[PDB]
């Protein structure tokens, strides 16, 4: 069902979820909330931002019920990252593998 | 690369 609540024990492997992703190399640009000196219209652009950061708060403070719940936030990092940037960009080459990474460790978790 | 919203 994916109206079942996350368990105590879900809660360590969504950990090592996170984990996975904040080590891949291509996650330098969702490590941290975006600085407004480097991109100093984020914030009136992007209304709902998300980053690895919260994230790890987030899930440090048991704030996911359900998984769906998480993986709303996750896809969040990535789809804002592709909204802002353009699609030549570093930053955007960084989401869409980022995703494929996380889509291969979501599944792992998931069965 | 620095960050800029894209306008295409």
């Amino acid at each position: 069902s994916v109206l079942t609540p996350l368990t105590e024990k879900d809660y360590e492997g969504l950990k090592r979820v996170l984990r996975s992703l904040q080590a891949h190399k291509m996650a330098w640009p969702f490590l941290e909330p975006v600085d407004p000196n480097d991109a100093p219209d984020y914030y009136g652009v992007i209304k709902e931002p998300m980053d690895l950061a919260t994230m790890e708060e987030r899930v440090q403070r048991r704030y996911y019920e359900k998984l769906t719940e998480f993986v709303a936030d996750m896809t969040a990092i990535f789809d804002n990252c592709r909204y802002y940037n353009p699609s030549d960009s570093p930053f955007y080459q960084c989401a869409e593998v980022l995703e494929s990474f996380f889509v291969q460790k979501l599944k792992g978790f998931k069965a | 690369g620095a960050k800029r919203h894209r306008k295409v």
